């Protein structure tokens, strides 16, 4: 029962999209529709990126698509700029009233 | 606007415990959940149980049984979370953060939506 | 087919009328005769739990 699976690090141009998954387990994943992601730049708290597999939060424009297939949820990034550079963490619902979050990615602009 | 206030930096000796309280202000707390996160810095996060301001219901998550407490306090609008049995590895930063509502209905505990986060509080033994 | 369903008020899964609600009664003048009203279309309902 360890953490879900993300990949170490992404990086990337501006202006294109980029697409960042998670995988685990069906127990977690692939039963349970209620995954979210979250911006984490280093120095403060979070912000909540997303409430579903897709639905938008209020404050937060159409740039950041969220889907989920079969036990990848998958997070693509549109249109890239200098204020994306932070972390990107996965969180899911894991039954008997457990949260587990994800890996973690490190996101360069190149 | 609601605010969520914690308490200051901490430095500890393995084989203790410690206090740390997260105070929410601006709205009517009873109704939202409070989980509790954790990051030791270098690492990602990860999840202690949740507490329910109504009732007093609490789950925990894995490796906690037996060495953290959560606590409501209703009258200042509080929540105290007590963790005895300090080991070295235990440096990090905590944050309290807002959770579902309660709606008599369903059980809305495990829903991950965070959306309002304190400041965190860095607590670091030697 | 007669489906044994067990209900104290409020008639459960069953046969529906044929043209409208009809009333069964065995006298209509004493008030100790349970009246049973036949209903021509159904009403969903559900009840749910949590966990144990
Ligand atoms: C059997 O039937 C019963 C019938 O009751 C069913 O029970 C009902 O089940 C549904 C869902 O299954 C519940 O709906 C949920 O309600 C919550 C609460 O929303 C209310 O409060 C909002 C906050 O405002 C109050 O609180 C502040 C706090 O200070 C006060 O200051 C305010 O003055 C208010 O008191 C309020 O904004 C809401 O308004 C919404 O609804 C009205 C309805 O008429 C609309 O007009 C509004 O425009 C607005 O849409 C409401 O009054 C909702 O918040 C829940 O939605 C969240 O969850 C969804 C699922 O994830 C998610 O998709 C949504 O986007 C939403 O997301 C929320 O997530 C986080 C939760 O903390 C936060 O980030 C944030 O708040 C965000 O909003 C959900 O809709 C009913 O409450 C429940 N009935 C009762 C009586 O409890 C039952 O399910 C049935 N059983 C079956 C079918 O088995
Ligand atoms: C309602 O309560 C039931 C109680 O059984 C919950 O079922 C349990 O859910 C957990 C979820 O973690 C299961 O644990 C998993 O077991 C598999 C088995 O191989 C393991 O591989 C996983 O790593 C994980 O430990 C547990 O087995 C399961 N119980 C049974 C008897 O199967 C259920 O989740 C609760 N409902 C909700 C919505 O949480
Ligand atoms: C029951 O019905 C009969 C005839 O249908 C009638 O004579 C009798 O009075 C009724 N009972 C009462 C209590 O009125």
């Amino acid at each position: 029962q360890s953490a879900l699976t993300q990949p170490a690090s992404v990086s990337g141009s501006p202006g294109q999209s980029i697409t960042i998954s998670c995988t685990g387990t069906s127990s977690d994943v692939g039963s349970y529709n209620l995954v979210s992601w979250y911006q984490q730049h280093p120095g403060k708290a979070p912000k909540l990126m997303i409430y579903e597999v897709s639905k938008r939060p209020s404050g937060v424009s159409n740039r950041f698509s969220g889907s989920k297939s079969g036990n990848t949820a998958s997070l693509t990034i549109s249109g890239l700029q200098a204020e994306d550079e932070a972390d990107y963490y996965c969180c899911s619902y894991a039954g008997s009233s457990t949260v587990i979050f994800g890996g973690g990615t490190k996101l360069t602009v190149l | 606007q609601v605010q969520l206030v914690q308490s200051g930096a901490e430095v500890k000796k393995p084989g203790a415990s410690v206090k740390v309280s997260c105070k929410a202000s601006g709205y009517t707390f009873t109704g939202y959940y409070m989980h509790w996160v954790r990051q030791a810095p270098g690492q990602g996060l990860e999840w202690m149980g949740w507490i329910n301001p109504n009732s007093g219901g609490t789950n925990y998550a894995q490796k906690f049984q037996g060495r953290v407490t959560m606590t409501r306090d209703t009258s200042i609008s509080t929540a105290y979370m007590e963790l005895s049995r300090l080991r070295s590895d235990d440096t990090a930063v905590y944050y309290c953060a807002r959770g579902g509502w309660i709606g008599l209905y369903y059980d809305s505990s495990g829903y991950p939506n965070f959306d309002y986060w304190g400041q965190g509080t860095l607590v670091t033994v030697s | 087919g007669i489906r044994p369903v067990v209900s104290t008020q409020l008639l459960l899964n069953g046969s529906l009328a044929e043209k409208e609600i009809v009333i069964r009664s065995e006298n209509l003048t004493n008030n100790a005769k349970i009246i049973i009203v036949h209903l021509h279309t159904p009403v969903e309902i559900v009840c749910t739990r949590p966990n144990n």
